This record gives structure tokens, C-alpha cells and sequence, in this order.
């Protein structure tokens, strides 16, 4: 039963803003531009990389 | 034939002993093995007393410590009775100025380290390496109140850390809420004034609750916030340990390479989170004033370690205002839903002091004395503080020369061109006494900033704007936090609020200054204010059931970091439970209490009519450690009472009322076999009742119900049925 | 395995819950479902949690 | 002289003002952790009247001795038996 | 309107400390039905000035009681009061 | 495996324990249950700790 | 690789220093070893993971 794959596919179609808390303990925003199996393409004002193996926590700014 | 007894029964056992189970004792004599930098670097001025002469202070051994030198068995006192002169002399001049605030305090040393070196964002050295202790010496402290006031008030509670570090001290100086009541320093003293005694006649001692400080915060909203935090139970803690800590300003961290990173700092109690209610907090000032003072220097000797979390809030340089709030404003806090807390590292507090004067009393904490790794903001309350720590001390400590008192010593090196205060201890040997110097090759030098070891430098923020007397606009907000606040609280937190502000408000004795001070509450909610105004018999007017609620918080409806029991972390380790004795206790039951409770680390004292023992049905013979009136229930989590001859107590006013307040208050109450007609009192149902724990004997099943209750530190359900109780 | 009747349990229950991650932070609030790799911890928002980051899920109360 | 003018003292009390007294006493001793310090305590009020002992003594769990019981009074103060 | 702050627990609890503490207690009318928290007799009680209403006797008893301080007769029957 | 007879014997003994986190916090209570992912620990409630996140297992007696 | 190099500091017994994750340096001796664990002993015998190990020192050289 996958739920990761539902969380980020509706967060990414319905372009809402989202926080990234990494296991650094590091907040990044955007929204998401696509992925993977193993990573984030994070759109901000660049479109960067996050690798999952390093996120803690993904955080959407509304419902 | 000395004095001691024969048995030796006056001196404590130098171990770990719960609460009640020893006299207690200078650190030092208690837990000789505990140790750090500091404490050993205290050695040197610690003076023993066994097997020495009494002595004058300049050394000459006394023959009659009991007599005046006197013309004749019945003459008059010589002024050449040099002895007495300096005995009374040094006793007459005894008492230093007392903390113009924070003077009630209670301290202990620790130590603290992190859990991963910080480089990457301070270059701070103490957080450099997981391997690296630091020392410290923490007190915390009430506001309000004088050295001898109460400990349990309705105040703001201090909580000062020292960190002896490699590169000097760092001070961190913070309070048990994440706000303060003023914005800016220069209104200090007025808001001191106004909460402190009456000028006139010294009225009222560590309350809140008088005219003068509501007048003032009636005509000052930017105080409401930290106001809200005081009327709730975070204005009355159960224990040092078991309350949050908190820096308020945002300061600065910066790294090996110059990058600032703004941090707010926090303390998170391990041993979580847990107030007491107000009538059981208001009388305890009555029946132990020392509470707090006692339950740390106890829960220290009885291995209970409190223990604390480093934690930041770090918000990039680029997010400076990104919030609808300044981050330099030190009445808005920063909601742990939009910056979460980070634990850095940890603290522990594992020993007692020896003197309490020597060690507590002349320790001299001060936010400015801060690090390289570490810097200011310019948050305007901050700005203030920086100014009032050093200058301070001249009076309280007599003079410049406070850093070289024993407590207050670097344990890193110190060397300078400062010369000679009054009690001057160091003696300089330096040629010079300046630099630039040619006769001692300009020793001690300037050390360049750097890495690790570097001089200090200040981050080199820019400055831009003309020489002015203004309040920033951006902190022109005062609602809105409160309201957070508040809307973060859980239903019963939010009825303690309101009796907390009815309570206070109704020793107000101008009527106006309510009325003011109801209408500010208007501003934050309306719930609130009719609650409040309702019980002071105040109509709230058309025009004040109207305002309109401020703004959520960055979009925020709650945050469950403000409440104390939103998601409860009470922890039972270290709390204490009563045990009322009978003559004739069912063993058995007491057998399986001790035990189940030690198991979990929760103390017991044994309490009866009187003192002195009572035997058991099996001839095991029971000390009691206090009677009922000794040690009321206010002192105590929760009250279990056994099995056995019930009709030695069942008829005394004083077991019966020990249960009545505890019910009031809220206790857990667990009542085995006969003990159960207790419930009579209580004016508790046949059926049972949530939060009376109740059997034929003390099992496993009794036992984990009550432990249990306990995890929930206090029965909240109970709340509806108390107001019929007489307690 | 053990991981699955815990976290059924707390949410069926409903059952507020902390979670420490290994960036030294602790999240709140109380378990909503979970997979796999993630957790979600319903609050204001719900938000999704990888368990490679979590540390430890600590009950408030027995279950 | 130690015990006379206590002695005075107390037998000028009503028996109300008495209950106090002991009750005073049984309450501040039953504080001091070291329970060797309240039989010495005890001890000395033997010394002033055997009521007062043996009321605290009770209250803190002691059974007075016979050489306790026997311990003569002191002196009356210049023939006063009371002073109201 | 006794009613009002009969079943009240601070209304009571006051009537009962002050009780335990030996002080002078004056009820008119329905408020005899306190009686009931503080233990006493239907009969009456020396320290407990009771009546139909307040006048020249209920008040001369009472500022008589407070001449006296307090009402140490009572003191027996104080241990069994829970307060 | 040396992992688990190591384990059970802390269980079945109940011995007291410190499990250390690689985020460097400290643990305390009893081994409750494990499997290759978790370890419950026991105190006034269980928490699930998982593995991959324990750095060093350490009992308060020798067994 | 890993048990030549373990199994010689074991059968010698010889100090050696191990760095975690975190940054700890420990010490002791290895008494036994996994495909997950070792067992260090000093005091007491303790039981650290290798997915929180860093680095293995030997106090001295081995063949
Ligand atoms: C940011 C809010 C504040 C916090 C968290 C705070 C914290 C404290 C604490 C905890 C103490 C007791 C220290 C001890 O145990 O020795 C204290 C004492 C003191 N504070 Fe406050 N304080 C605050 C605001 C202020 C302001 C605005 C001033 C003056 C402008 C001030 C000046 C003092 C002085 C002069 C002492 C004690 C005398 C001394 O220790 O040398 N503090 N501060």
C-alpha cells in the first residue's frame, strides 16, 4: 500500500508550496516539480535535486 | 563523650538516598565521586572542619568559644575582647544587596555536551566536538520576590545557565516562557516597578496580583503575551525540572567562514512538562515555602538527575522577515510550527553546592558574556541587558573584581592589563600593566580571530538609519500572539487562565483598572474576556463584543508546543506519593505499593497522626516519616492509603481532609480494601469514579492503575465535580 | 513484524504520539497512516514522515 | 538555673494555652530529620514538667524512661507557683 | 437565597476553617442549614449565635463571642471536622 | 547473529538499559520486543526505536 | 576484509579506538562480532551497530 507516491504526485499537480526538512535538520521550499523512485526535483526559483535517502519531513503550506 | 550520637546517625550516608530517608548535605560530603573541571577547580578555596581547632580568622586557636572577656564573672564586657570584636564583627556584616530581580533563586552543578559538533554554523568551541564536557553551573530563580520569598508564586521562573568553557564563560539567561513583558530596556524599570512591591509600603510580596503592575499592563498591551503565559499554570511550575526554558532574544551564531545564523534558544525538560493549580500552589507557599529549593536539592541527592536539551531555532539570515512579525521583537515568540526546535545537546544537573552563600548567592550570571561562535541582534530589550549585568555587580558584589570569586572564576586562562579592584585576589607579576608594551614584549598579545581559538569579533552587521528614540513600527502587533496562545490551549488550561486573571484582577482594588484591563482581553478573545469579565461582574458593552479577533499567526490556528498538556510527556520518575499509615498496616498491600512504585522510580513517604513507628500486621515495624499536617498533600503527586485498621483513622480530620484536598487538587487516589469508605468524604459514587483507583487488596492491576494516573499527572476529568467539595 | 500493530494501534486509537528524528527534532500529534517507507502526522496539515529519519515514536499514554 | 523560669511559664498557662505549647513542640520536632535531636529535646523538657514531656513525647512516638519519670522539678520562683 | 450559595464548596470550607479555628460563627434564618457542614447539634452549640433574623440579641452574642477572641470551649470538638 | 541472543538475554532478563542514538540522545527503560527493524522499550508506556538509528546497546549489569 | 581486520584485533586483544557517526570516539577491546554488531568491552561489554561505526583505530599495528 504506497503512500508516498499519492502524497507527492497530488502535491506536485496541484502545484501548493511545500517545506523539506532534511536529516540535517535543513527546511528547503518549493513546490514539487517531479520524482522518482529516489529523488525530489524541487522547484523554487531553480529547479534543484534532493535526494530522498536525506529528507525527514515534507510539509505542505495548506490541506 | 561527644556530642554526636553513639550510633552515628548525625552524618548522612554518601549515596544516592531518596527524599526523607537522610539529612541532608553539602555536595561535596553527599557525592564526593561526582565531578568535573569546575568542581575540582574549586579545591583550592573548600575548607574542611573535622579534627581542627577553632580558630580566629587570623589564625589563633579559641579556648572558650562560650564568653565576653569581662572585668569579674559578673562585670562588664573589655573592649580589648578582640575574639568577640571579630566574631561579631564578621557576623555583623554578614549580608550582601539582594538581586534587584530574580533574588529567590536555587541552584546546582552539571555539566552539558553536544550531540554533534555545530561547525558548520558556530564556530563556538563548547559545541565543537561531542566528546568535549562543559561544566556548568545553573540557577533558577523566581522574578518578583525577595531572596526569602516563597518558591512557589505566581511569577515568571529565571533559568540561568554558566558554561565554563575553553574559551572563555558563556552565561545563558533565560526565563521559563519564550516572551517578555516589554520591548524595550529603557521601560525596565518601570515594568519592574510596577510588578514589584507598592512603594509605599512594601505590598505585595512575589504577587502579581495588586494594582500597580495591572495599571501598568493596562496601559502597556505589548505586555499581554508574556501576561497570558504568567496566568496560566506555566506561572506555577511542580519543579525547576519540569518546565521549559527559554533565551527570548534571537541572537546570532557564526561559523568558521563569518556566516551569521539567527538562533533563538531553547531548554527541554526530559523530565517533561507539569505545573501545579493555584489554590494547591498558594497555600504551598504557606506550608513549604522552600518547595522548589527543596524538591532540586533532593531529586540531586536522590540520583534524580534533572536534565535538560539544548535546542535552536535557527532561521537563515535571507528569512529575516519573512514573518508577520520581527524577529527582534522579544513579545513574539517563534512558533515551534514554523521553526521547530533542534536538540543540540543535553544538561545535567548532578550535584549540590557546598555553601549557599559561597556558590549560589555570589554567582554573577550576565547575557553578554557570550563567545566567539556567538553574537547579539539588535532586539532593543537585548540591547538594554547588556548594559545592566556588568554594571550590577559593583554594588551586589562589592566591586570590579566579581569575575575572581571562586564560583564565578573562568576555568580557562584570563590574562590582562586590568589592574586592582577592591578584594583584589590576583597578583600581576606583568612589568606592564598596558599595551602597547615594549618592557614585557607586549604580553598577553591580541589573538587575530580564527577557526578555533580566535579573537572574538563582532559580525559586522550593517547599520543604517538616523539617531533616534522610536519604536520600531514592526512591533506595533500585541493581540495576536496572546491569541495564539491561548487558542493553543487545551479546555482546562483555558478555565486555569481565566481564574488566573479573575483571581489577580479581583485584588485589584481600583475598579477601573479591570475594567481596563478586561478590555484589553476583548482584543485577544471574546470567550476569554467574558469568562474573565463575568466573574469580576463586569458586562462586556456592544462596542467590546465586537472587536475583531487579530490576525492568525503566519497562518497559523494553535500550536501545540504552547500547552503544557496538549500532548502530555509527564514522566513519573523522581514524583512522590503519599502513604497513609494505620496502626496496623496489611503488609502485604504496603509490600507490593513499595515495590511497584520503586520500580518506576516514584518515592514514597510514610505519613501518620504522629510520628515515631507503627508496626505492621506482621511485626515489620514502619517509620513514619511526618504526620498528616506535617506534610499535607499539596507536598505530594499522589495519595495511596492501604488496607488494615481502617478504624484508627477513618474518623480523623486530618487523614480525611489530607484526601479531600488532594481530590480538589485534582490527585490520583488509589484506596485499598476497607480504606474504600473513604470514598464517603469525597462524596465519591459506589460505582467508582475515574481517577480513584480501588480493589479489595494492592496488586499488579491497582498498582499500574494508579501508576498510570500518574503518567497523566493530574485527573483533568475530575474538574466538574470539584466546585461541590469543601476543601 | 512489530512496527505495524504499534503504529495501527495509536492511530486507531487516536492516540496523541511524539516522533524524534535524527536532526534532533520531534514532531507532534497523532498518526494518520502509514507504508512502507513514511508516516503521516496529521496537526494543522498532515505531513509525511520517512521512517530512514525517525529515531523513536513515543506514545503519551498506554495503548 | 535552666528550668525554673520555663517552669514558671508553663503552669501559668490555661490548659488550652497548654495544647499549644505541646502542640507547638510536637509539631517543630517532628521536623528535625534526626530523631536522636527530638529525644534530647524531650530530655530537657522532662526537666521543666512531666505533663509537657509526656504530651510531646507522645506526639513523637517516645516512651519516656523511668529515670525520665523521676526527674524532680525545679525550684518554684520565689515561692510563685503561677503568675498570671 | 441560601440557595444561591449552599452547595457552594469555598462558601462552605470557609465556615468550616473557621470553625476549626475556633472563631466566633453567626447564622440568621436559613442559613442554620450550615449547621449541617460544621457538625452541630439541631440543640445548638456555645459559639454558634443562631436566630430567626438579625437583631439586639443575635448581635450582642456575637460581638460578646469576639470579646472572648476566641471559643476555646470548642476545641474538643474540633478533630473530627475535616478541614 | 550476535544481535539477538544478545537482545533476548536483556528481555527474558529484564534487565535495565541504555540504548544510544546516532543523533547522540540517550535512552532508558527495558527490552519489551525486537525484530530487524525495531526494539520496544519499556518504561511507563513502550516506544518503538528503530535500529537504524541506534548507535550503541548498553545493559546496567553484565548478564 | 572486514574480518581479517576484526578477527586479528580480537584474537591479539588489542585497544582500539572506534569513531561513530556522531562523532564519539569509544574504546575497548572486541570481544565478538556480526553482520551487524561488535561487542566492545571495558567496563562493561556493550553493543555497538556498524551502520553507526565511522572508522576502527588500532592502538597498535596488526599483519
Ligand atoms: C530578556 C528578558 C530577560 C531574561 C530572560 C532575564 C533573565 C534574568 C535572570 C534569569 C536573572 C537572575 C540571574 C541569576 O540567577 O543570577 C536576571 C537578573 C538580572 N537581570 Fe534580567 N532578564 C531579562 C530582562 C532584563 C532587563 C531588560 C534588564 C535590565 C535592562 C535585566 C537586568 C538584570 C540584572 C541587573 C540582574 C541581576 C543582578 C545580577 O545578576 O548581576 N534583565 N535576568
Amino acid at each position: 500500500q504506497s503512500l508516498q507516491d499519492p502524497f507527492l504526485n497530488a502535491l506536485r499537480r496541484e502545484r501548493v508550496p511545500v517545506s523539506i526538512y532534511l536529516v540535517n535538520g535543513i527546511k528547503l521550499q518549493g513546490q514539487i516539480e517531479s520524482f522518482d523512485q529516489f529523488v525530489i526535483l524541487l522547484k523554487n526559483t531553480v529547479s534543484q535535486m534532493v535526494y530522498k535517502h536525506a529528507i525527514s519531513t515534507v510539509v505542505p503550506s495548506r490541506p | 563523650d561527644s556530642l554526636a550520637p553513639e550510633d552515628g546517625s548525625h552524618r548522612p550516608a554518601a549515596e544516592p538516598t531518596p527524599p526523607g530517608a537522610q539529612p541532608t548535605a553539602p555536595g561535596s560530603l553527599k557525592a564526593p565521586d561526582t565531578r568535573n573541571e569546575k568542581l575540582n577547580s574549586l579545591e583550592d578555596v573548600r575548607k574542611g572542619s573535622e579534627n581542627y581547632a577553632l580558630t580566629t580568622n587570623q589564625g589563633v586557636r579559641i579556648a572558650d568559644d562560650q564568653n565576653s572577656l569581662r572585668a569579674g564573672s559578673r562585670g562588664p564586657t573589655l573592649l580589648e575582647d578582640f575574639i568577640l570584636r571579630e566574631k561579631i564583627t564578621h557576623f555583623d556584616h554578614e549580608r550582601i544587596p539582594e538581586r534587584i530581580v530574580h533574588a529567590r533563586g536555587s541552584a546546582a552543578h552539571g555539566y552539558f555536551q553536544p550531540y554533534k559538533s555545530l561547525s558548520d554554523i558556530t564556530k563556538a568551541d563548547f559545541l565543537s566536538d561531542p566528546n568535549k564536557i562543559t561544566p556548568v553551573f545553573v540557577r533558577f530563580s523566581t522574578v518578583q520576590g525577595g531572596a526569602g520569598s516563597a518558591d512557589t508564586v505566581r511569577d515568571i521562573r529565571g533559568f540561568a545557565t554558566k558554561f565554563y568553557t575553553e574559551e572563555g564563560i558563556f552565561d545563558l539567561v533565560g526565563n521559563n516562557t519564550p516572551i517578555f513583558f516589554i520591548q524595550d530596556a529603557h521601560k525596565f524599570p518601570d515594568f519592574v516597578h510596577a510588578v514589584k512591591p507598592e512603594p509605599h509600603w512594601a505590598i505585595p510580596q512575589g504577587q502579581s496580583a495588586h494594582d500597580t503592575f495591572w495599571d501598568y499592563v493596562s496601559l502597556q498591551p505589548e505586555t499581554l503575551h508574556n501576561v497570558m503565559w504568567a496566568m496560566s499554570d506555566r506561572g506555577i511550575p511542580r519543579s525547576y525540572r519540569t518546565m521549559e526554558g527559554f533565551g527570548i532574544h534571537t541572537f546570532r551564531l557564526i561559523n568558521a567562514e563569518g556566516k551569521a545564523t539567527f538562533v533563538r534558544f531553547h531548554w527541554k525538560p526530559l523530565a517533561g512538562k507539569a505545573s501545579l493549580v493555584w489554590d494547591e500552589a498558594q497555600k504551598l507557599t504557606g506550608r513549604d515555602p522552600d518547595f522548589h529549593r527543596r524538591e532540586l536539592w533532593e531529586a540531586i541527592e536522590a540520583g534524580d538527575f534533572p536534565e535538560y536539551e539544548l535546542g535552536f531555532q535557527l532561521i537563515p539570515e535571507e528569512d529575516e522577515f519573512k514573518f508577520d512579525f520581527d524577529l527582534l521583537d522579544p513579545t513574539k515568540l517563534i512558533p515551534e510550527e514554523l521553526v521547530p526546535v533542534q536538540r543540540v545537546g543535553k544538561m545535567v544537573l548532578n550535584r549540590n553546592p557546598d555553601n549557599f552563600f559561597a556558590e549560589n548567592e555570589q554567582a554573577a550570571f550576565h547575557p553578554g558574556h557570550i563567545v566567539p561562535g556567538l553574537d547579539f541582534t539588535n532586539d532593543p530589550l537585548l540591547q538594554g541587558r547588556l548594559f545592566s549585568y556588568t554594571d550590577t555587580q559593583i554594588s551586589r558584589l562589592g566591586g570590579p573584581n566579581f569575575h575572581e570569586i571562586p564560583i564565578n572564576r573562568p576555568t580557562c586562562p584570563y590574562h590582562n592589563f586590568q589592574r586592582d579592584g577592591m578584594h583584589r585576589m590576583g597578583i600581576d607579576t606583568n612589568p606592564a600593566n598596558y599595551e602597547p608594551n615594549s618592557i614585557n614584549d607586549n604580553w598577553p598579545r591580541e589573538t587575530p580571530p580564527g577557526p578555533k581559538r580566535g579573537g572574538f569579533e563582532s559580525y559586522q552587521e550593517r547599520v543604517e538609519g538616523n539617531k533616534v528614540r522610536e519604536r520600531s513600527p514592526s512591533f506595533g502587533e500585541y493581540y495576536s500572539h496572546p491569541r495564539l496562545f491561548w487558542l493553543s490551549q487545551t479546555p482546562f488550561e483555558q478555565r486555569h487562565i481565566v481564574d488566573g486573571f479573575s483571581f489577580e484582577l479581583s485584588k485589584v482594588v481600583r475598579p477601573y483598572i479591570r475594567e481596563r484591563v478586561v478590555d484589553q482581553l476583548a482584543h485577544i478573545d471574546l470567550t476569554l474576556a467574558q469568562a474573565v469579565a463575568k466573574n469580576l461582574g463586569i458586562e462586556l458593552t456592544d462596542d467590546q463584543l465586537n472587536i475583531t479577533p487579530p490576525p492568525d499567526v503566519n497562518g497559523l490556528k494553535k500550536d501545540p508546543s504552547l500547552s503544557l498538556y496538549a500532548i502530555p510527556d509527564g514522566d513519573v520518575k523522581g514524583r512522590v506519593v503519599a502513604i497513609l499509615l494505620n496502626d496496623e498496616v496489611r503488609s502485604a498491600d504496603l509490600l507490593a505499593i513499595l515495590k511497584a512504585l520503586k520500580a518506576k522510580g516514584v518515592h514514597a513517604k510514610l505519613l501518620y497522626s504522629r510520628m515515631g513507628e507503627v508496626t505492621a500486621d506482621d511485626g515489620t515495624v514502619l517509620p513514619i516519616a511526618a504526620t498528616f499536617a506535617g506534610a499535607p498533600s499539596l507536598t505530594v503527586d499522589a495519595v495511596i492509603v492501604p488496607c488494615g485498621n481502617i478504624a484508627d483513622i477513618a474518623d480523623n480530620g486530618d487523614a480525611n481532609y489530607y484526601l479531600m484536598e488532594a481530590y480538589k487538587h485534582l490527585k490520583p487516589i488509589a484506596l485499598a480494601g476497607d480504606a474504600r469508605k473513604f470514598k464517603a468524604t469525597i462524596k465519591i459514587a459506589d460505582q467508582g469514579e475515574e481517577g480513584i483507583v480501588e480493589a479489595d487488596s494492592a496488586d499488579g492491576s491497582f498498582m499500574d492503575e494508579l501508576l498510570t494516573l500518574m503518567a497523566a499527572h493530574r485527573v483533568w476529568s475530575r474538574i466538574p465535580k470539584i466546585d461541590k467539595i469543601p476543601a
